[PDB]
């Protein structure tokens, strides 16, 4: 996580872009067996240090789209957090006006 | 309840037997008049007395005499209980001490007329540790008992054979060390001393408190904080209040031995502490004894710390011995020492507050006669960041300033007429060197919320988000959600953003650890964030203040490595333990976009331009001696809307009052020329300060911060900011 912070710390040519190279050195220390699995999360593809995306090393890339509107149903039923569910309200009214319709923070609306 | 514990009256008589509280107080406890009860006192001092309690006296007041209050080491108005001991008897050997301040002037045999006619055929209770002045042979004679063998709750009769001792020797150093420490001699740190009492509650008077908890909570307490804050004084207070066998060793004293002799007397101190069933053993200067293992450059230091590390856990459950260590710095200690097995209670002493400094001055001016002119409160609230030894030095320098303006003679001309003034204390305060300054302070400030204008809705919502989870736990343990930890402040660079967190810390009543900008860079170059968050969690609840996060973002990697370690230690904070964090910034273009993401510092608060009544509360504080601004057009300057760029209307106020000071000094100049300076300000200097008025921020930057209203759009490229 916070791989975009490592991506954004490349200014100052205290660079620490070679820490990514150390990570990729330890990545081929891992065999294709031993059943470990590496997951990289980022928010910005331009400064991704594209030596990372050499095939066989983080080979699959999944683009996460704009999120589904039905987060407000399971943000409170599956997480009570000392407060009950929103009883007798129209939950389709929130996605009808499409409030916060770019990413998360529907949980921040809750 | 302890119903016998009541206050002390003055002298109705002289001797220890003739003291009176009430014959009802001999009737509910059913203690006889003839029995030798033990009247309690400070420094575990209980004295044997055949108490003649009389019902005609006040039932809450023991008639303790003038030399009895020194014997019990108590003052007038102190609670005293009683303990019966009917095991008294007389032996042939005894030891009494005359003192040349009193007895010198009369001679003869050492059991002569000077103690006969009041202890004729006596069998009256004397006690080792008691000194009573009895007039005999037309002269006052003191009598200190120093040695008694047969059950020291003892009896002597000067009509029997006396082992009379006749050496008149002064013990004025022992007289000043008769009390030498106490809970009344410790002030400002009542919670820390209460915690210490809770830790050492088991070796004294309740050793069988192990069926409640089998941990017997751990052998080893650390006292750390600033140097010179009386950690040794705290150790002596525990030493003389617990009454256990106290075996302190100085660290440099056990380091000053030769090769192979460092274990000598260090093993012997623990072997001596193993014997007594109440036993506390204390070590001082742990940093000199046990440094970090990297800095152990010599072999003798490794030998010493190996011997100590063997002797700590090698001795266990034997006479419930408790070690205690005092140090000046917590992270210089060997980390193998502080763990869960040994040395775990890292309680901190800390520098005192204004009430703490006031209490330190109150207990330091007890044994000194002031001139009854100062308030002893002005020095308290104009000393900031002062250690207790600095306050003792300040009192010493004030007394020396009082001494220095007197003629030098040997008689008692300033001995009786000693007089310390407020100007002497100001002179001592000016020539002072408080080395507790620049330390990361912990306090609850007094910035008095009505002084801060701010905005009403912003203040209300910050009142919600800070105090309402805290001060209403029933609306925080049963109703609510996850608390949104953290809030960020931004806007114009000076417009009322610093004191809002101060007012939050005031009317939340929590500690306020504040760091302003480049203090992180200075302390990192000169870890430190780890100690900051350790102090924040140890002083829980607290509100962190990241004042001027914008300033450290102009250091650009060129030492940007500390802000990610800031977010590393901030993400290592649980939602409990009631810690709070506040970030402050001015120019949000270099906002370091890992801040605003959720789970981190996330609550966006935009501080706008202030309201028209922001000038009203400025006149509340007052410091140049003439009457305040009054009956002038306060709101009409706001009607002109000039100077209406954020804060810094205090520049206008200070400029007008400096013009007033110039008017006062010109009136003083003409008064001194010719041989009521019109003290209250008229509107003319306010008008002239309005003429010399500048906007602090531009309207272009107002438009820029208006464009920064939706500054939550992060994790995207800058786009050149069109
Ligand atoms: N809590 C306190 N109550 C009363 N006096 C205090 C207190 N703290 C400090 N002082 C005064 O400050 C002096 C400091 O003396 P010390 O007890 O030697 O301090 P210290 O903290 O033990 O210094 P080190 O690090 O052990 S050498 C004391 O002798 C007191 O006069
Ligand atoms: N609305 C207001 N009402 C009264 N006083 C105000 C108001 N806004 C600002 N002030 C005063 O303006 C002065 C400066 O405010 P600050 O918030 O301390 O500025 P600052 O530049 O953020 O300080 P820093 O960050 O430590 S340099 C203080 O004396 C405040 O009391």
């Amino acid at each position: 996580d916070e791989l975009d912070s490592i991506a954004k710390a490349r200014g100052g040519n205290g660079a620490a872009d070679r820490v990514i190279n150390q990570i990729l050195t330890e990545m081929d220390g891992m065999s294709t067996k031993k059943n470990v699995f590496i997951i990289g999360a980022t928010n910005r593809p331009d400064i991704i240090d594209p030596a990372i995306l050499r095939p066989g090393r983080l080979d699959q890339l999944i683009y996460i789209p704009l999120p589904d509107e039905k987060s407000r149903v399971a943000i409170l039923k599956a997480n009570l957090r000392k407060s009950p569910v929103a009883k007798d309200v129209d939950l389709e009214f929130l996605a009808k006006m499409t409030n916060g319709f770019s990413g998360a923070d529907l949980t921040e609306i809750c | 309840n302890r119903p016998n514990r009541l206050i002390v009256d003055e002298a109705i008589n002289e001797d220890n037997s003739v003291v009176s509280l009430s014959q009802p107080k001999m009737d509910e406890l059913q203690l006889f008049r003839g029995d030798t009860v033990l009247l309690k006192g400070k420094k575990r001092r209980e004295a044997v007395c055949i108490v003649l309690s009389d019902d005609t006296c006040s039932d809450e007041k023991i008639r303790m005499n003038r030399v009895v209050r020194n014997n019990l080491r108590v003052r007038l108005g102190d609670v005293i209980s009683i303990q019966p001991c009917p095991d008294v008897k007389y032996g042939k050997r005894i030891h009494v001490l005359p003192i040349d301040d009193t007895v010198e002037g009369i001679t003869g045999n050492l059991f002569e007329v000077y103690l006969k006619p009041y202890f004729l055929e006596a069998y009256r209770p004397i006690r080792k540790g008691d000194i009573f002045l009895v007039h005999g042979g037309m002269r006052a004679v003191e009598f200190k008992v120093v040695e008694t063998d047969p059950s020291p709750y003892c009896i002597v009769a000067p009509d029997t054979v006396i082992h009379c001792e006749g050496e008149p020797i002064k013990r004025e150093d022992e007289e000043e060390s008769l009390n030498e420490v106490g809970y009344d001699d410790i002030g400002g740190c009542r919670k820390q001393l209460a915690q210490i009492k809770e830790m050492v509650e088991l070796p004294l008077r309740h050793p069988a408190l192990f069926k409640a908890i089998g941990v017997k909570p751990p052998r080893g307490i650390l006292l750390y904080g600033p140097p010179g804050t009386g950690k040794t004084l705290i150790a002596r207070a525990v030493a003389n209040e617990t009454g256990a066998f106290f075996f302190l060793i100085n660290g440099p004293e056990i380091m000053s031995k030769l090769a192979g002799e460092s274990e000598s007397n260090l093993r012997k101190a623990f072997e001596e502490a193993e014997k007594n069933a109440p036993a506390i053993i204390f070590i001082d200067e742990l940093d000199a004894i046990a440094p970090k293992r990297e800095k152990t450059h010599g072999e003798v230091e490794r030998r010493i710390v190996s011997q100590l590390l063997t002797l700590m856990d090698g001795l266990k459950q034997r006479a419930h011995v408790i070690v205690m260590a005092a140090t000046n710095r917590p992270n210089s200690i060997d980390p193998a020492l502080r763990r869960f097995g040994r040395f775990d209670r890292e309680v901190d002493i800390g520098i005192p507050d204004a009430t703490g400094r006031l209490e330190i001055l109150q207990i330091h001016t007890k044994n000194m006669k002031l001139a009854d002119d100062v308030d002893l409160e002005q020095v308290a609230n104009e000393t900031h960041g002062h250690v207790g030894a600095d306050l003792a030095a300040l009192c010493s320098e004030a007394a020396l300033q009082a001494i220095r303006k007197k003629m030098d003679l040997i008689d008692a001309e300033v001995m009786n007429s000693l007089a310390v003034t407020m100007d002497d204390f100001r002179w001592a305060l000016s020539q002072s060197n408080p080395s507790a300054l620049r330390e990361t302070v912990v306090e609850v400030p007094q910035v008095t919320w009505e002084d801060i204008g701010g905005l009403e809705d912003v203040k209300r919502e910050l009142q919600e988000l800070v105090q309402y989870p805290v001060e209403h736990p029933d609306k925080f343990l049963k109703f609510g959600m996850t608390p949104s930890k953290g809030v960020l402040f931004y806007g114009p660079p000076g417009c009322g953003k610093t004191l809002l967190a101060k007012a939050i810390a005031n009317e939340c009543q929590a500690n306020f650890i504040s760091i302003k900008g480049p203090e992180l860079l200075t302390m990192w170059f000169g870890a430190n964030v780890r100690e900051i968050f350790d102090k924040a969690r140890q002083a829980a609840p607290c509100v962190l203040f990241f004042d001027e996060l914008d300033s450290i973002a102009k250091a650009r990697g060129a030492a940007d490595r500390v802000i990610n370690q800031i977010l590393t230690e901030m993400d290592g904070m649980s939602t409990k333990k009631n810690v709070f964090i506040i970030g402050a910034t001015n120019r949000p273009d270099i906002i370091d976009p890992a801040i605003l993401r959720p789970g981190r510092l996330d609550q966006l608060i935009y501080i706008p331009l202030p309201d028209e009544k922001s000038r009203v509360a400025i006149l509340k504080a007052n410091l140049r001696k003439s009457p305040v601004a009054k009956d002038v057009d306060l709101e009409f300057l706001a009607k002109m809307t000039n100077g209406f760029s954020g804060a810094d209307l205090t520049e206008i106020c200070q400029r007008a009052c400096k013009l007033a000071i110039r008017e006062s000094i010109e009136s003083e100049i003409r008064r001194e020329r010719e041989r009521d300076p019109v003290p209250e300000i008229r509107r003319d200097h306010f008008e002239e300060a309005m003429r010399f008025a500048r906007r602090s921020v531009s309207d272009n930057d107002i438009r820029k911060y208006e464009m920064f209203a939706q500054t939550l759009q992060q994790s995207r490229g800058f786009g050149s900011f069109r």
